[PDB]
């Protein structure tokens, strides 16, 4: 995916390539079985890019927090979609609009999505005492 | 090309063509393209320019795919330039505004004289073609003077001016006493 | 029966974001060559693992003026050139609002000005993390259109430092073939672009030649014995013809001014080469050429008090290198606008280009850098228990 | 927070301030839309900080995982509390006691509550095994 992230998948390739990519990113990964005196600053500025990989990777692999999977790389959320806001079926959406020009489709409920999600996860707290109510 | 023309003090249309008729996408923007004014879906991005201020559109004409934009209170400086980029191509307007005005202000006498002087903006070579109450024909470029200035020259004096094959009218008001 | 929700992570979805990218740029650090000091000081030696996993079929829009990567590019270059070329004495202008006194009064500028040398460096552009740089194999577009066998990079491809005006020099070649830049028909001002897919040979020499430097109380005179090319030049008609269907192909008015727009001018010494429009400028296309018919001639010199591309205002360089220099490039295309109007009957003339933000994007129609939205949204029929 | 980390709150703001400034470092990173001879040695020093934060922060953030919610930033617990330890309700809570000054008055519980919640982890465990007896 060009980078050290962006690792699911490849550009072009629409979507049912890029999430079965996935799990064989995982499988490929998973085994494993001249430099000048002022190469100082490349090797520094080589630096900060990883980090901040794994920086940036947390920082919303961590807030994927709120949203109940961080940490991992394959959501499921418990939302009732709105047909209004892509109203197509997994056949033409996995296999058509190499998602680059899918997401832009839907360039607006970008926060709806969040919004409806961290909610459901509100939810889910407020089941959780309401079952706990009585034992 | 498609000029437009103004008067220093005047507002100017601006035309944005569209086939599908159905109010798409348009962006207004100059020369070296600054966003000035643009559709984004329904509405108007107010561009960061020199417009910031000044220009509009009529807005109901989108839902039928003609887009215009006009500049209200044309200062020389709006001479520029412009870009409407509705679908897949991107017409250009090009406006050149200016204005005038006569040295004398509230006092002249008979036999005495008066010039001109025309505020246009740069690249312009236009051609000053003026008149008078009595038929002064004063026939040169830009600094159309008379050595003959009388109270038969009373009324004002419809000056014109031909910046590439247009022209627009003009006041030089001649008052005594 | 009913549609609900999933997201999930990592997806590639790459919208829209133009923010800062970094170097890939293979400097010696050993050379006094200004170009390496800058791609070593301020840029940093290569990539080595650029990997083109290239699109299926993507349908975007590389609108190639919505690229503010261009600009990145263009401030970058003006950040290289101040401390890489020294002017001696800059004339800069200023005023500070008052109603019409603007005080537009001539800021002086005094400063140190010896020579170095020039010799670009095919510097590549860096995505910052989640964020990719769509290239494009198609380059056609009409200007804005996709490309099915490309796509992201790692860092970009090679984007020179050299400037010059409708034809460059040390530079970029094209691709596939010869194409154009431009939208509407109305009023044209829209400047059009050429990727010209062939190379030429543009070569200037002068040893000494001139020891005597003044005429009056020639050195700074440049001969410029080049080539000859013109089969170039005939593709250029019919393309433009392509575009320009039923009337004839002049350039016809090199009307002038400031010389840096209309004469070919190009960095060599850090100098350029300033001559009229005698050269090359002149032929009708009806279905000819009209000019004619090894280093021959052609007859562009130096000057010395130049213009800045960068900000408005003069600069004042140094007398220049006794000589014996020389200078060969690849051009790969040119810069060019219809002489229009509505005084025409069916000639048709193009007519020139100073604005470097298409100067260096005859190079990144391709390069659209975005951000990484890896969050999806999609439907299922997932919700949860009650 | 002072700090790249420290980054769900800041000091003198009571609890609730701080709580509720955790989403809003969320949303508020997430959309994302002179050079002497010798800075050599700063940004070298510079370089350490930001790879422990992110060490530390794992280092812990890791082992939130024996308490049951490590990678995220907001855990709830399932321990009976000791009203002996704090005797206090949200209202005054969230409100007062700007943290810094309000552990120090549970200075001491500091690994009685990882005592009981490690506790409680192994606790689903063992009744993760109680109901897998059967099927
Ligand atoms: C989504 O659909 C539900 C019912 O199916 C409706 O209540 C809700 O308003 C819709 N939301 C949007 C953004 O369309
Ligand atoms: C939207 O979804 C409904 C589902 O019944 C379908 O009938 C309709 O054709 C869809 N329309 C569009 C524009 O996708
Ligand atoms: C994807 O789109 C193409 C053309 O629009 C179509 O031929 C193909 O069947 C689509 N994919 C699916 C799964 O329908
Ligand atoms: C896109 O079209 C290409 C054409 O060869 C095809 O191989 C590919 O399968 C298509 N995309 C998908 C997701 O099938
Ligand atoms: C959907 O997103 C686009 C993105 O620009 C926006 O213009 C549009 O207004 C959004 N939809 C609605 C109904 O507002
Ligand atoms: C104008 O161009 C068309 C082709 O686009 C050509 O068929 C036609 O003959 C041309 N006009 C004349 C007078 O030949
Ligand atoms: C701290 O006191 C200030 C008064 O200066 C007040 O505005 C602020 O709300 C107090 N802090 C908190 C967390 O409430
Ligand atoms: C904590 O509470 C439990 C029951 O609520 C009790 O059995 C235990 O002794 C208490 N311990 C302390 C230290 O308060
Ligand atoms: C301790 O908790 C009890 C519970 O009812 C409450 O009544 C009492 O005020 C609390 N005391 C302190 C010091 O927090
Ligand atoms: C916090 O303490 C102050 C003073 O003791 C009081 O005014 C304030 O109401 C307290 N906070 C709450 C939530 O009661
Ligand atoms: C609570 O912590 C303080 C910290 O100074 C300590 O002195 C005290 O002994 C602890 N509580 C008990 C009951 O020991």
């Amino acid at each position: 995916g060009a980078v050290f992230l962006g690792f699911l998948g490849v550009a072009g390739s629409t979507m049912g390539a890029a999430s079965m990519t996935l799990t064989v990113q995982a499988r490929q990964l998973l085994s494993g079985i001249q430099h000048l005196l002022q190469l100082t600053v490349w090797g520094i500025k080589q630096l900060q890019t990883r980090v901040l990989a794994i920086e940036r990777y947390l920082k919303d692999q961590q807030l994927l927090g709120i949203w109940g999977c961080s940490g991992k790389l394959i959501c499921c959320t418990a939302v009732p979609w709105n047909s209004s806001w892509s109203n197509k079926s997994q056949k033409e959406i996995w296999d058509n609009m190499t998602w680059m020009q899918w997401d832009k489709e839907i360039s607006n409920y970008t926060n709806t999505i969040y919004k409806l999600l961290e909610d459901s996860q509100n939810q889910q707290e407020s089941n959780e005492k309401d079952l706990l109510a009585l034992d | 090309k498609k000029v437009v023309l103004g008067k220093k003090g005047d507002t100017v249309e601006l035309t944005c063509t569209a086939s599908q008729k159905k109010s798409i996408q348009f962006h207004w923007k100059n020369s070296n393209q600054i966003k000035i004014l643009g559709n984004q879906g329904s509405f108007l991005t107010k561009g960061p320019s020199k417009l910031n201020d000044r220009a509009d559109s009529r807005r109901s004409l989108w839902d039928q795919g003609n887009f215009p934009l006009i500049i209200k209170n044309l200062k020389i400086e709006d001479s520029d330039t412009y870009i409407c980029e509705v679908e897949d191509q991107k017409e250009e307007v090009q406006l050149l505004v200016f204005g005038l005005t006569a040295n004398s202000d509230t006092h002249l006498l008979q036999g005495q004289s008066l010039t001109l002087t025309l505020e246009s903006p740069p690249g312009s070579s236009p051609s000053v073609q003026c008149r008078s109450p009595r038929g002064k024909n004063i026939q040169g470029g830009k600094t159309l003077s008379v050595s003959q200035l009388e109270l038969q020259d009373s009324g004002t004096w419809t000056c014109t001016v031909l910046q590439n094959q247009k022209k627009v009218e003009f006041k030089i008001d001649i008052v005594v006493l | 029966g009913n549609l609900w929700v999933t997201v999930y992570y990592g997806v590639p979805v790459w919208k829209e974001a133009t923010t800062t990218l970094f170097c890939a740029s293979d400097a010696k650090a050993y050379d006094t060559e200004v170009h390496n000091v800058w791609a070593t000081h301020a840029c940093v030696p290569t990539d080595p693992s650029p990997q083109e996993l290239v699109l299926e079929n993507v349908t975007e829009n590389f609108n190639m003026w919505k690229n503010e990567m261009v600009n990145q590019m263009h401030e970058d270059v003006i950040s290289l050139w101040d401390q890489s070329l020294k002017p001696c004495v800059k004339l800069t202008p200023l005023c500070v609002t008052l109603e019409c006194l603007i005080n537009c009064n001539t800021s002086a500028i005094t400063q140190a000005c010896p020579k170095v040398s020039f010799e670009p460096i095919p510097i590549h552009y860096c995505t910052p993390a989640g964020y990719a740089i769509l290239k494009c194999n198609d380059k056609t577009f009409n200007g804005t259109g996709p490309c099915h066998n490309v796509s992201t990079v790692q860092c970009t491809h090679g984007i020179k430092p050299v400037v010059s005006t409708q034809l460059l020099l040390n530079g970029s070649l094209a691709e596939g073939e010869i194409i154009i830049r431009s939208e509407n028909l109305t009023n044209n001002v829209k400047t059009i672009l050429v990727h010209l897919n062939q190379s030429v040979e543009i070569v200037c020499t002068r040893p000494n030649n001139n020891t005597r430097k003044s005429i009056r109380i020639d050195i700074r005179q440049a001969h410029c014995n080049i080539s000859k090319w013109h089969e170039t030049l005939k593709r250029v008609s019919e393309k433009l013809a392509e575009h320009f269907p039923n009337k004839t192909i002049n350039f016809t008015s090199s009307s002038g001014g400031d010389l840096e727009i209309t004469t070919h001018s190009f960095t060599c010494r850090g100098e350029f080469f300033y001559c009229n429009t005698s050269g090359l400028f002149n032929s009708t296309y009806m279905p000819n050429g009209t000019y004619l018919h090894s280093s021959i001639t052609i007859p562009c010199r130096i000057k010395q008090i130049i213009n800045m591309w960068q900000e408005v205002g003069r600069a004042m360089y140094a007398p220049p290198i006794e000589g014996n220099i020389t200078c060969k490039s690849n051009i790969t295309g040119l810069l060019l606008v219809r002489d229009g109007g509505t005084e025409s009957n069916n000639t048709e003339t193009n007519n020139g280009g100073g604005d470097m933000r298409d100067n260096w994007r005859s190079e990144l129609y391709k390069y659209k850098v975005v951000e990484i939205k890896p969050l999806g949204v999609a439907p299922t029929a997932c919700k949860r228990r009650v």
